[PDB]
């Protein structure tokens, strides 16, 4: 998105169609007109004619298909039943699933992911929220719905309703690099009380906002939060989005990558070697050097 | 001594430009005039309905908009069930 003044001519239909508004209308539309709008069933790919986990990547696979449409009463109709179904960790992806066939389609999925806003189990909550977050995701919408949207989940103390809010924050203001955004999830990511994952994905969702753009204070809060936990527990499993974020921050720059290295020459070696690699890869990618 | 503005409610995929004015006593559009104006034309209780402006959460019903930064061209989304009792 490209911030610019009103005194430009036909500045309303610059911001919109910057801002995809018409992307899903258009999409809708054409979709119509090759007459692929009819919901495919996961089933029928399947081809059947010849278990919880099988019927998540079922559910899984429909919102794929379905994707950007949201046309899909597998989860709309009886969606609850279906996640009451449904067993342990899989009711967060399945109503983000949903959110994925309602993706770019902010005033229609907004209605229609409202309602499980409200859902009694914090996981079906935390995919409701990232299912929100995935609507307004690439596409720019003057009010922001999201950031409103996602205020006392952004920060939020269960560990799976952060997960979500901070997610769904990260895929709506992706490429966004608003001030105000990393101003509200920056000090989420200097939180202590949440967990290993959930700082990483913190780090995700600030790298993807804040992709090609250098931002310092970013790099700085990640160096930071590196620093502060301990390098026992950071190199287990789960750390390796930190440089992922670091990684994206200097998307396609180069040359300056050995500032930040040398920063983190401090750590040790067996998350260090990864993650100087793992940002140096990414800040020179799309370049060819041999 | 209507104070009038005109602000941009969105909502299933149904969008209207309305020129509201604050009804009830005050000297610029407030929440209350706002939640009234939206029962009066839809019917979505101020406990579930929820309304969103430049990104800023709606949680206070004595916050004036007017200050927070609604001026001509603003647009709103209004998210709930238009529920008919």
């Amino acid at each position: 998105f490209l911030e610019l003044s009103e005194d430009v001519e036909e500045y309303e239909d610059l911001t919109e169609i910057m801002s995809n508004v018409q992307l899903n209308s258009n999409f809708l539309a054409l979709a119509r007109e090759l007459d692929i709008m009819e919901p495919k069933v996961p089933d029928d790919i399947y081809k059947t004619h010849l278990s919880a986990r099988m019927n998540l990547a079922s559910s899984f696979v429909n919102g794929f298909v379905n994707a950007a449409f949201g046309q899909d009463k597998l989860l709309t109709d009886d969606g609850n039943k279906w996640l009451y179904k449904n067993k342990d960790h899989g009711m967060l992806s399945a109503a983000a699933s949903l959110g994925m066939i309602l993706l770019w389609d902010v005033d229609g999925g907004l209605t229609q992911i409202d309602k499980y806003l409200y859902s009694s189990e914090d996981y079906i909550k935390s995919g409701a929220l990232l299912a929100c977050g995935i609507v307004n995701s690439g596409v720019r919408n003057e009010c922001d719905p999201a950031l409103a949207l996602l205020s006392d989940y952004v920060l939020h103390n269960s560990n799976t309703m952060r997960l979500g809010s901070i997610f769904g924050l990260g895929l709506a203001y992706a490429g966004s690099n608003r001030e105000d955004v990393l101003t509200l999830l920056l000090p989420v990511m200097g939180d202590s009380k949440s967990s290993m994952e959930v700082a990483g994905v913190t780090a995700l969702a600030c790298g993807m906002i804040a992709v090609g753009s250098c931002n310092g204070d970013v790099t700085s809060t990640i160096l930071q939060t590196i620093m502060e936990k301990s390098e026992t527990e950071l190199k287990d499993t789960y750390a390796r989005w930190l440089p992922l974020g670091l990684g994206l921050n200097h998307l396609g720059k180069g040359e300056a990558i050995e500032a930040i290295l040398a920063a983190l020459e401090v750590v040790s070696e067996p998350f260090r070697s990864f993650a100087n690699t793992l940002v140096d890869v990414c800040a020179y990618a799309g370049s060819g050097n041999v | 001594a209507a104070a009038g503005l005109t602000v941009t409610v969105t909502h299933s995929n149904e969008k209207h430009d309305l020129h509201v004015t604050s009804q009830q006593g005050s000297s610029e559009p407030v929440v209350q005039d706002l939640a009234q104006v939206v029962e009066e034309v839809i019917g979505v209780p101020q406990s579930f309905q929820k309304l969103i402006f430049k990104g800023k959460s709606l949680k206070e019903m004595e916050t004036p908009l007017s200050a927070l930064g609604i001026q001509d061209g603003c647009r709103v989304m209004l998210i709930g069930k238009k529920n008919s009792p």
